RNA sequence: UGGCACCUCGAUGUCGGCUCGUCGCAUCCUGGGGCUGUAGUCGGUCCCAAGGGUUGGGCUGUUCGCCCAUUAAAGCGGCACGCGAGCUGGGUUCAGAACGUCGUGAGACAGUUCGGUCCCUAUCCGUCGCGGGCGCAGGAAAUUUGAGAGGAGCUGUCCUUAGUACGAGAGGACCGGGAUGGACACACCGCUGGUGUACCAGUUGUUCCGCCAGGAGCAUCGCUGGGUAGCUAUGUGUGGCAGGGAUAAACGCUGAAAGCAUCUAAGCGUGAAGCCCCCCUCAAGAUGAGAUUUCCCAUUUCUUCGGAAAGUAAGAUCCCUGAAAGAUGAUCAGGUAGAUAGGUUUGGAGUGGAAGUGUAGCGAUACAUGGAGCGGACAAAUACUAAUCGAUCGAGGACUUAACC
């Protein structure tokens, strides 16, 4: 459950550090985003010398959160922070490294090159 | 359970001394609700008495309150509502499965219209 | 928040037609012969259920 | 309670499952189903909480992987868990582990029976 | 069409085949019998009038216990009709099984609300709240009874009052499982009513 | 924006916001069409259409306006600029103080600035719920028809048809089928969570139970970690599916007036999210008081007939035990023809390893007896306690005509 003026840690390799939510994409009076959903956000906190500056409007997709997912078969899945990474128009990914696990429902959502690059798929 | 017009450590007090009472008097004049939950503790420390153990008689006196029912010459000691209960009024229901009391109604009150009732053990 | 216009006697009247009060649920002790209350230990002969209490 | 549920329900409850409490090392080999293809992975962690009734019974296993704590839930009498075996003994003072969820390393380590 | 009572006994869950799991709730549908047959001829509307469970004769009277005698049975504590249904089956007397049914229809679910007493607006008609800080002395109440122009205020307009305990139908609702040695009936999702309560299933309209 | 000065000065509270809506159509979206300087995708303009829908923030007291990010869309207006005996009080519009400016001055300024008391127990109508009475040509118990009324009505994206029709390319369809969502609505507590002040455990200070041990009172439930029933959303299930009849704008067939032509004059056919149905709920006080099945029957006194009272039948209540119900009435489950509530015996969730004794240790403490002990509201058995005994109400059915009679 996130909406807008949430903020969650960036969890790849661009410039980015932190983040917080603008707007949740995918409806009108749409008030949550949840584990693979694509949301408008902006850079409040950089490392120097990255690709991706302080104050940049850019998308991201949730990757992991505190409120995780119910499957068919009855199980859930949590995590103990809220994490993103910084994407392109398409669903590919603007670093090259992602850290943490990664929950398994961005491979039902098509983000192939992010779950591929994942050190876990949880 | 009901609330009988007062907070939760005014009733358990007020059910502690009722309950003590018919232990000593066998036979007290109270008011109908008043009666009619002191008609449950009453007979779940009967019980606790027909035990008979160690760990009933601890957990008994948790409850009863400590007052002097009678001085006898047993050197005159005086006896207490706790052995009263585990040996005089346990031992008269053995053979009894439940239901120690009755309740036989009276009339109201003269004051302010309470319905009394008078309980007593037989 | 306050009367606009006095109550007549007969709207006074109409609305205490429901401001009486019922009458005693009542019947005759067997063994005093006496009037008493339904379920009630008599005050007279003091008896309930053909026992004395 | 009402017994009748329990007469419905006798017939799905799975008998193979080991005897375990809440504080204890446990591994489960769960099916995992890609697109169209069956595999197994294990989860290992220790067992946070165990809560229910019949066949209503669920547990909580707790993990730290790269370093993000995953905890993982499943129904007890589930068919997806292939296997469930229980590698150490915790020793605790609990019944819910919450307490877990604010410790790091060397403060979140369970003794052993 | 088919259709057949019975009381609302818990709340549980399955597995299915496939290996989901999926919350049932459980019914059970003992002892009805057909009582009476509405014909055209003779009411203007053809419907079958079932009766549920059997009761203590202490506690029927005599015009009920001729009627249920007509039919040559004891008398029941529910009683209701069904419509759209064919006449041609339902010989008088004899009994409804659950086997009328089979996993996989798709039936309706009838049945009194759990009763909420003198429930006020928010909790009765969704609304929403004033401020409950800067200095605000407007919680939980109705809002504005209307405009001044008509010197009154018009209907619906939402007010506190008794809440629960009106008649709802849930439609559309898939069946799960059918025990006839049991006379339970597993049926898929939610049904109004407290347990114990009556429940009229029946196969869906649409 | 004004003009007038007709009601109100023995008082008709003012801007913006909040809560709650309702109406108009000069239609912002969605639906159906005509023309195009309409190749396709996208548009422009007009016509029919009020069923539903119509975002979250930064600045300002702001309405308004600009900006950020979305959306199918971010409509324009009325209702005392809707709504202060429903709320706020930032602005304006009271007494204090200061600035610029005007005045000799006391002071003033649709100039600015900081601070500044928002009273009321609902009589009548109105609205939302719930009862008592009588009526419905005998008295009762159930099941119902439906005049009439209310609710609901929204919409995106992806896949396929198809890289097909169209187009030099670029790009890229109509019509039809499927899948899955946003917002909204109803129900429910099996799952994830919340609460849970008579459930379980740890712990501080001090007083008490004569002392140790074990417990109790008070300190926000003293604090802290869990948590049953019940109530719940952020949780779960389901809905707006597919359609029928007559039409609006429009498109036609046959066809004269007016040898031709013409959708109209007589006569036919298509045609909308709209109308009436379908779907959900209320509904015979619908005084037009309806229908079906079943039960009780035709007593006794007086009456000038009309009619009255006075015991009953079927049935119901007083009174009592209560909850799945509830402000109180009402509803429902029961009253010894008994499992209605309490207890008792077995369980269950929940907590988590009781007291007593023993062993190891100088000691705090640890281990065993032992998944132990406790266990409000949950389950099943069991008349041990209380629903004892009694009392009250409740029909003998008017007349006329019509068919076997
Ligand atoms: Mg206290
Ligand atoms: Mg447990
Ligand atoms: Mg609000
Ligand atoms: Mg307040
Ligand atoms: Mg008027
Ligand atoms: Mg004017
Ligand atoms: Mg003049
Ligand atoms: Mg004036
Ligand atoms: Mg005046
Ligand atoms: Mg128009
Ligand atoms: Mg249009
Ligand atoms: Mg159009
Ligand atoms: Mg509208
Ligand atoms: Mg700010
Ligand atoms: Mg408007
Ligand atoms: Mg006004
Ligand atoms: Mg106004
Ligand atoms: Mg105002
Ligand atoms: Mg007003
Ligand atoms: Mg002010
Ligand atoms: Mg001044
Ligand atoms: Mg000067
Ligand atoms: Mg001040
Ligand atoms: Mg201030
Ligand atoms: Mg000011
Ligand atoms: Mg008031
Ligand atoms: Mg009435
Ligand atoms: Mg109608
Ligand atoms: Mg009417
Ligand atoms: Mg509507
Ligand atoms: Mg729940
Ligand atoms: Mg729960
Ligand atoms: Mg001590
Ligand atoms: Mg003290
Ligand atoms: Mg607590
Ligand atoms: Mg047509
Ligand atoms: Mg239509
Ligand atoms: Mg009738
Ligand atoms: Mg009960
Ligand atoms: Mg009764
Ligand atoms: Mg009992
Ligand atoms: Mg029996
Ligand atoms: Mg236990
Ligand atoms: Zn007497």
């Amino acid at each position: 459950m996130i909406q807008q003026e949430s903020r969650m840690k960036v969890a790849d390799n661009s410039g980015a550090r932190e983040v917080l939510t603008i707007k949740v994409l995918g409806g009108s009076g749409r008030k949550t985003a949840n584990i693979g959903d694509v949301v408008v956000c902006t850079v409040k906190q950089a490392t120097p010398g990255g690709v991706v500056k302080k104050g940049e409007v850019v998308k991201a997709v949730i990757v992991r959160t505190k409120s995780g997912a119910r499957r068919q078969d009855g199980s859930y899945i949590k995590f103990d922070e809220n994490a993103c990474v910084i994407i392109r128009d398409d669903k590919s990914p603007r670093g090259t490294r992602i850290f943490g696990p990664v929950a398994r429902e961005l491979r039902e959502n098509n983000f192939m090159k992010i779950v591929s690059l994942a050190p876990e798929v949880l | 359970y009901r609330k009988l017009g007062r907070t939760s450590s005014q009733r358990k007090a007020l059910l502690r001394d009722l309950a003590t009472d018919l232990i000593v008097h066998e036979r007290i004049e109270t008011t109908e609700a008043r009666a009619k939950e002191i008609r449950k503790v009453v007979e779940k420390l009967i019980t606790s008495g027909k035990k008979g153990d160690l760990h009933a008689r601890r957990q008994a006196a948790a409850f009863i309150r400590h007052e002097v029912v009678e001085v006898v010459q047993v050197k005159n000691r005086p006896v207490y509502a706790l052995q009263k209960l585990f040996d005089d009024v346990a031992p008269r229901y053995a053979e009894r499965q439940g239901g120690y009391t009755r309740i036989l109604k009276k009339g109201p009150r003269r004051g302010d219209g309470a319905p009394m009732v008078i309980i007593e053990l037989v | 928040a306050v009367p606009f216009r006095r109550t007549s006697k007969a709207k006074k009247r109409k609305r205490r037609t429901h401001v009486k009060l019922q009458l005693p649920g009542m019947n005759e002790c067997s063994n005093c012969g006496e009037y008493r209350l339904s379920h009630h230990v008599c005050p007279e002969c003091g008896q309930y259920d053909g026992k004395d209490v | 309670m009402n017994k009748l549920i329990d007469e419905i329900t006798k017939s799905q409850l799975n008998p193979d499952v080991p005897s375990f409490r809440p504080g204890d090392t446990v591994r489960v080999h769960a099916k995992v189903v890609e697109g169209t293809r069956e595999r197994i992975q294990l989860f290992e962690g220790v067992v946070i909480k165990r809560r229910g009734a019949g066949i209503s019974e669920t547990f909580t296993v707790r993990k730290i992987s790269n370093g993000v704590g995953v905890e993982r839930t499943f129904p007890v009498h589930t068919p997806r868990i292939a296997k469930l075996e229980v590698i150490r003994r915790g020793k605790v003072r609990r019944a819910k582990l919450y307490y877990l969820r604010n410790l790091r390393g060397k403060a979140a380590r369970i003794k052993e029976i | 069409t088919k259709g057949i009572l019975g009381r609302k006994v818990g709340m549980t869950q399955v597995f299915t085949e496939n290996g989901e799991l999926i919350p049932v709730t459980v019914i059970e549908a003992a002892q009805n019998v057909v009582l009476q047959k509405k014909t055209v001829e003779t009411d203007g509307y053809e419907a079958v009038q079932i009766g549920f469970e059997d009761k203590r004769a202490k506690l029927s009277n005599k015009p009920e216990q001729g009627h249920v005698a007509k039919a040559d049975t004891t008398p029941k504590r529910f009683i209701r009709e069904f419509r759209d249904v064919n006449l041609d089956e339902y010989e008088i007397g004899a009994e409804v099984k659950v086997d009328v049914f089979a996993e996989g229809d798709i039936i309706d679910a009838t049945g009194v609300s759990k009763g909420k007493g003198f429930q006020g607006v928010i909790k009765r008609h969704g609304q929403s709240r004033g401020p409950m800080a800067h200095g605000s002395r407007y919680h939980r109440r109705p809002g504005s009874m209307g405009p001044v122009a008509p010197n009154r205020v018009f209907k619906n307009k939402l007010l506190p009052g008794r809440m629960g305990g009106e008649q709802i139908t849930i439609q559309n609702l898939e069946i799960v499982k059918v025990d006839v040695e049991k006379n339970v009936l597993l049926v898929k999702g939610n049904v109004p009513g407290a347990k114990k309560a009556l429940v009229q299933i029946k196969t869906a309209t649409k």
